[PDB]
């Protein structure tokens, strides 16, 4: 199996855990459970070239959870920095955080990612993210929320890492599916679904 | 005179029968809420060899499989409270993660109509299912 | 388990047990590897843990484990430095730099274990942080020594340096304080020329290149800060620009070694150091034609097959050449024999603009607005980048991004459907193209219209149709809307208009009409000069338009009505008046066929076509005529509503079906629509429907809770209840809407707002939290916004029904009822504001819950919430200070001075505040500048608890000397004196002051900061 050390870094709250949450499962999780030093987390995509693993490891932003620090980047072969485009902190520290990535992993493919764009009032303009530049990063604005752009660090970091630019993701084959109850079905009933005035 | 020139998704034997964008969620039993597994488009797939109708569900960009069961002539769409564009129902056999497990799946659309629309093919395809 | 042996530190550490749990966690999976992280953690954490590193260092067979083994003495070095023993630091340093020396000797180790050596390195540069110069003066002599001795301590010597540059220049400012950060500075500064003259040896001796990469990455960072002389008065320039652009190992870094040279402090008046900017440029220039490719190469093709590390070259071209043409391109511009590099320099650049990669792209098209903007104005620049910029022309029109106002776009089986959502992150690209393309437009008209003429040509003929071709080139022909003379314009949007409608012809199929549909939207709506230069082609737009609202395609649906208003908002005049040869005022002919002609569209799009016609309607200032169209347009809607107003009235229960529900609910928005367009003049309308309509809001209101009654909070979820808030919401968001830009603020107090505050207060004030509409608290806050100030029992009516119970909603924890969290403090700041007597009339009870309501927002991390708490707080002090020395301004401050300021120094030293520092500081100084200036007649102590007339400067000191003392116990007495003494004396100057703080929050972190660093000036 080909599969990639994937360190994923930023501020407190700046939405890591939710992102890839969102990539494992599908949901969106709307609490913030602070990560307590690093969650491992397989993850795998099918391409035109055959499946890539990510192994992510979602680091802790907060300082007093941090625990080993950047003693989780060693080996690590690729990294996603996150921050909070409605939090200007969390971009004021995106060099902080590449400083201590880049001091242990001297040549990876990198990735800065912009989040929560999906909310009405953000403060770190467009125009003003431009520390990727120099340091030869990838960019994107995302949302875990929405989903926008949440599929693209991925996709770059793979055509980075297997090193085909043309490389896609493609649909996973799709397996023939094979041929109490009532007290379950009714707590499922009777539990409102969440967002019922978003589109979908 | 001859000049030389120069030198599966598993789906290719089935019928497409309806199609739909949906977002797809299911019910966590222990901590009781619903949590999403997918958005994109929910089709209903008719197997040319054995007329079999499946749900088949991917995702949007990445394209993973959020969805992968037949339409179980024993089924029962049932309403959610909070919505009248959604229906829930129990699935003893869905193959999307891998292994045949069974979940309580909710399946909510854009609109009233493309919920009840839903349900038409969903009895539809149960039927077929029957033969 | 057997893992956790490691934590008993009772026993001697097993450090093959170590390495099992450390190789566990970074190459193992699972649980296993879930649990050898937290032992790791726990082991790490472990305040002796540090006692263990040298016998981990000698003993283990794994880079890992000394790599945490480094983690925990960078933690203790870091820390607690000066806590320990003068023979502990010794002992410490002593072992950190044997095994570096230890580590370079030994070839294998050096090669295969970099991590180590470079963790090593900067474990190195935390002691010298502590220790250097001062308890260790002759490090630098000793490390030039013995660079000489051999290559890999050389390399690894060039290593530290950059570690120590970088943390002394690069990252200081947030980690030490000011003194400390000076004092580094200087003593780099002190013994740099020693550091550079080994430096240019290594680089001009030429051996090794990773020891030349090494050195090359250490002036990067010396070029941030040293002084030019350095770089122009020796050889450097010539080895950077010439010697090092030829081999690729060596390429990358002395590029942006280059670049950052570009921005030295440099003399504008020396003839010399401007030859010598020329020539490092020149050489650069003939490296890249001679050793990497030529001019004419195809830069977008290389950077698509992205070999090696061609993508970063590229990108590292660019910002060098962006930024050397950006601050030199003048030095290059009036001798003609430099004219060839200058242009050779700038078509490198346009090669690099038609690479596909969004952020290179953006990279570029800032030099290209650099570029332009001065070409605009800088007198008899324009014609030597004239090819430069027909060039220029071609990729940014080529190259356009969608515009948020086109709709449509491309799905994955070639059909173009409406968007899913807005590209929210091409909207600042599209503002970036347009203004260059405007530039450029105005730089020569001729060639750009020349340019899009001929393209659009190719597209009717069909040589280069696509809907990419199609697209991009519309975009681009609306984006240079103004640029033109109105004449040439005429001429101008004529051709493209016919060419777009004979494009319409030729090409059928619903995607190639939706796709051509779309363009010529964006165009005319792009162009309303024209408009409303001709009317016979504005009806027939607009009548165009309104096909288009019964199109099934719901993309050009809905782009239609959004380019009426985008059309409206530019041309309502010409709706309003009666046209030549036309019968009457265009208003009159579109309110009349309103219902056939909005009969396909979605609520959301008649709501938007009502607001259009609202905007036309406030044209007309006879208010008898402007009344008129006002009740012609409400038509509809009003008598829905009245029929309603009567069957509800009979059968309060037919509320019962969703129907109904869905018709008021879309009612009330289409009032909302059009009250936001016509503003003040919406009132008449408003007056139709207002007394019946709060009635309405009583009766929905009473069905809300008899729903939760018989249901459950549960039923707070379901479409029907969901429903009939959706109402009250609506009708709350209209009288907002309303008052917020009303103009008679008389008819607001005497005829809207008491009958609002007895159909809305009430109602919030005594339903379940979970049906209490935090819209109310919207509407309250502009209703004290515009009027509260005529309104002062209004405003006290308004804080008794809503104040207790959302504090107690929102004060349980920072997360449930967000909106009603935001809200509830937008109203008190407003109150606050506007109405303050509200406040000096609550119970000395309530009161007090007001202060705790602030504090608990200064503890959010919610910017909104957290914003307004920490305003409140400083317009409170305000307002307190305004009413001087009476006795409510008194026991204000005996009661709450010392709450404010131990809980605004709580936030600021917490750690989980840090976005707030500004405004906390700024409340923080006012609260001392209360007491430093005597503003505050009483005493703040109590009697005999201090001697008697004590003044409150004193008392001040004492308390927060004491707080401090408490709350921060590894801090010595003098470094809280004199830290006080500082913030006490600079609290006129907000500047110093934070600096002050700042100084204050690095101390806090570690143990024997030194106590005369807040004598910093
Ligand atoms: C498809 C057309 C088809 O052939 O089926 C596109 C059509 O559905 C959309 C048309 C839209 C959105 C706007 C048009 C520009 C409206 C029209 C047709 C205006 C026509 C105006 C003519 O009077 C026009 C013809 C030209 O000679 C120029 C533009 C003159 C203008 C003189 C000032 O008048
Ligand atoms: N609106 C919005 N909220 C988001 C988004 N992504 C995450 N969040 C929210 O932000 C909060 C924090 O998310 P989390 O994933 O825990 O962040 P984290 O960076 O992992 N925190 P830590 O570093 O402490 O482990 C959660 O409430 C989550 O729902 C987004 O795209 N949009
Ligand atoms: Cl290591
Ligand atoms: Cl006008
Ligand atoms: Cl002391
Ligand atoms: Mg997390």
């Amino acid at each position: 199996q080909v599969q990639f050390k994937l360190v994923l870094v930023g501020d407190g709250g700046t939405g890591k855990t939710t992102f890839v949450k969102r990539h494992l499962t599908g949901e969106f999780e709307k609490k913030y459970v602070a990560t307590l030093g690093v969650e491992v987390h397989p993850l795998v995509f099918h391409t035109n070239r055959g499946p890539i693993k990510f192994n992510v490891w979602d680091t802790a932003g907060q300082e007093k959870f941090g625990g080993l620090r950047d003693g989780y980047y060693i080996q690590a072969q690729c990294a996603i920095i996150m921050f909070d485009v409605t939090s200007r902190v969390t971009y004021k520290n995106v060099p902080n955080w590449h400083r201590d990535l880049v001091r242990v992993c001297e040549n990876i493919p990198i990735v800065l990612c912009g989040n929560k764009v999906d909310i009405k009032d953000r403060k770190v303009k467009a125009k003003s993210i431009v520390f990727h530049r120099k340091k030869n990063l990838q960019y994107y604005d995302i949302s875990a929320k929405s989903n926008y752009n949440f599929e693209k660090p991925f996709l770059w970091l793979a055509r980075k890492l297997i090193g085909d630019p043309n490389l896609e993701f493609v649909a996973m084959p799709a397996l023939a599916p094979p041929e109490q109850y009532e007290h379950d079905l009714e707590v499922a009933q009777t539990t409102a679904l969440p967002d019922e005035d978003d589109d979908l | 005179i001859h000049f030389e020139p120069v030198v599966k998704t598993m789906e290719e034997d089935e019928e497409v029968l309806y199609k739909v964008r949906a977002k797809l969620f299911r019910f966590d039993k222990d901590a009781k809420e619903w949590k999403e597994r997918g958005t994109g488009d929910c089709k209903f797939l008719k197997n040319k060899k054995t007329n079999k109708v499946r749900i088949l569900m991917r995702r949007d960009k990445t394209l993973k499989i959020c969805a992968n069961h037949i339409i179980a002539p024993e089924y029962t769409l049932k309403p959610n409270v909070g919505s009248d564009r959604s229906w829930v129902y129990a699935c003893t056999a869905d193959i999307a993660e891998g292994e045949a497990e069974a979940f309580t799946f909710a399946i909510r659309f854009g609109s009233k109509e493309n919920a009840d629309k839903f349900k038409e093919e969903f009895e539809k395809a149960q039927e077929i299912n029957k033969k | 388990g057997a893992m956790e042996g490691i934590l008993d530190f009772s026993n001697d550490l097993d450090i093959a047990l170590l390495d099992q749990v450390v190789s566990t966690f970074y190459q193992g999976s699972g649980v296993q590897q879930k649990q050898a992280q937290e032992i790791l953690t726990k082991f790490q954490d472990n305040p002796d843990a540090w006692q263990k590193a040298d016998q981990i260092l000698q003993f283990s067979t794994n880079p890992q484990s000394k790599f945490i083994a480094l983690s925990i003495l960078d933690k203790l070095i870091t820390r607690k430095w000066k806590l320990l023993p003068n023979d502990h630091r010794i002992g410490i340093r002593n072992f950190v730099v044997g095994m570096i020396i230890s580590m370079c000797q030994d070839d294998e180790v050096f090669k295969t274990q970099k991590n180590l050596i470079n963790k090593s390195d900067l474990t190195l540069v935390q002691i010298l942080k502590q220790e250097w110069p001062q308890n260790w003066p002759e490090f630098i002599p000793e490390l030039i020594g013995s660079s000489s001795s051999s290559v890999n301590v050389c390399e690894n010597n060039m290593i530290v340096l950059k570690l120590l540059s970088e943390e002394v220049f690069d990252f200081s400012a947030e980690q030490m304080t000011q003194a400390k950060a000076l004092h580094l500075k200087n003593s780099m500064s002190k013994e740099f020329e020693q550091i550079f003259k080994l430096c240019f040896q290594v680089l001009e001796q030429g051996s090794s290149s990773s020891l030349i990469v090494a050195t090359l990455e250490s002036l990067l960072r010396y070029l941030h800060w040293i002084p030019y002389r350095y770089i122009y008065e020796t050889n450097i320039l010539e080895l950077l620009s010439t010697k090092f652009m030829t081999s690729p190992d060596t390429r990358a870094i002395t590029l942006k070694c280059l670049t950052e040279v570009s921005n030295l402090k440099i003399p504008q008046d020396n003839d010399l150091i401007k030859r010598q900017t020329v020539l490092f440029f020149q050489n650069t220039l003939q490296q890249i034609a001679t050793s990497v490719m030529p001019v004419t190469a195809d830069l977008k093709a290389t950077y698509a097959n992205a070999n090696g590390n061609d993508q970063s070259f590229l990108q590292d071209l660019a910002m060098f050449l962006t930024t050397y043409l950006a601050r030199n391109r003048a030095l290059l511009e009036s001798d003609e024999s430099l004219r060839e590099l200058l242009l050779n320099a700038h078509q490198y650049l346009i090669q690099l603009s038609k690479i596909e990669e969004r952020e290179l792209f953006k990279t570029t098209l800032d030099y290209w607005h650099n570029l332009v903007a001065d070409l605009f104005y800088e007198p008899l620049k324009k014609h030597i980048y004239e090819e430069i910029c027909s060039q220029l022309r071609l990729v940014i029109i080529e190259n356009m991004v969608r515009p948020e106002e086109v709709l449509v776009v491309e799905n994955d089986e070639g059909e173009i459907v409406r968007e899913f959502v807005k590209e929210s992150d091409t909207i600042q690209l599209y503002k970036s193209e347009r203004e260059v393309l405007v530039y450029l437009t105005h730089l020569n008209v001729i060639d750009t219209e020349e340019i899009m003429i001929s393209k659009l040509a190719r597209q009717i003929d069909g040589s280069e149709w696509s809907w990419h071709n199609i697209n991009t080139l519309s975009w681009a022909i609306g984006s240079i809307s103004g640029t033109m003379s109105e004449d040439t314009e005429k001429r101008f949007v004529v051709t493209v208009i016919k060419d777009l409608l004979d494009l319409c012809v030729k090409k059928r199929g619903k995607d190639n009409k939706a796709v051509v549909a779309s363009d010529i939207m964006y165009v005319v709506g792009q162009y309303p000069r024209f408009l409303k230069a001709h009317w016979n082609f504005l009806r027939t737009v607009i009548l165009a338009l309104f096909e288009f609202m019964h199109e099934t395609h719901e993309g050009v649906q809905d782009m239609a009505c959004d380019t009426f208003i985008k059309i409206v908002q530019k041309c309502k005049y010409h709706f309003v008046i009666q046209q030549p040869r036309e019968s009457e005022p265009f208003i009159q002919t579109i309110i009349r066929d309103i219902q056939k002609t909005t009969a396909d569209l979605q609520p959301q799009q008649v709501h938007t076509f009502y607001k259009a016609c609202g905007i036309i309607i406030s044209e007309e200032r006879s208010v008898a005529e402007r009344n008129r169209l006002l009740s012609d347009l409400m038509q509809l809607p009003n008598m829905a509503w009245d029929t309603i107003v009567e069957q509800s009235t009979a059968n309060p229960t037919l509320l019962l079906d969703s129907e109904t529900v869905k018709i008021i609910a879309n009612i009330i928005k289409t009032n909302v629509a059009v009250c936001t367009s016509m503003g003040a003049d919406f009132y008449p309308q408003l007056g139709h429907i207002y007394y019946n309509m709060l009635q309405l809001y009583r009766a929905v209101s009473s069905m809300i809770s008899a729903q939760v009654a018989a249901e459950g909070l549960i039923a707070t979820k379901t479409p029907k209840v969901r429903g009939l808030r959706t109402i009250k919401k609506e009708i709350l968001k209209l009288v907002e809407t309303y008052i917020s830009k009303a103009r008679n603020l008389d008819d607001v107090v005497k005829v809207l707002v008491e009958p609002l505050l007895n159909a809305v207060l009430e109602d919030y004030m005594n339903n379940v939290p979970d049906a209490r509409d935090a819209e109310v608290l919207n509407c309250m806050t502009t209703v004290v916004e515009k009027v509260g100030h005529m309104i002062p029992q209004g405003v006290i009516l308004i804080l008794q029904s809503v104040f207790e119970c959302t504090l107690d909603m929102i004060n349980k924890d920072f997360t449930e009822y967000p909106e009603h969290r935001v809200e509830f403090y937008k109203l008190l700041k407003v109150i606050n504001e506007k109405s303050f007597a509200a406040f000096l009339e609550l119970p000395p009870a309530a009161f007090k819950l007001f202060v705790d309501a602030i504090c608990w927002a200064f503890k959010h991390n919610n910017r909104d919430v957290e914003v307004n708490g920490l305003q409140i707080a400083l317009d409170l002090v305000k307002n307190i200070e305004r009413m001087g020395n009476v006795p409510f301004a008194n026991e204000f401050h005996k009661n709450y001075f010392f709450i404010f300021v131990s809980e605004t120094f709580f936030v600021l030293t917490d750690s989980d505040h840090k976005s707030g520092f500004s405004k906390q500081a700024l409340l923080l100084m006012k609260l001392i500048s209360l007491v430093y200036d005597n503003k505050i007649s009483v005493p703040l102590y109590q009697e005999a608890e201090v001697p008697q007339g004590t003044s409150n400067q004193v008392y001040l000191s004492q308390y927060l000397a004491n707080m401090l003392s408490n709350a921060f116990p590894h801090l010595t007495s003098e470094q809280i004196a004199s830290f006080l003494s500082a913030l006490t004396k600079q609290c006129k100057d907000l500047v110093v002051f934070k600096g002050t703080l700042r100084d204050f929050l690095v101390q806090i972190k570690e143990v024997g900061g030194d106590p005369t660093d807040y004598l910093f000036a």
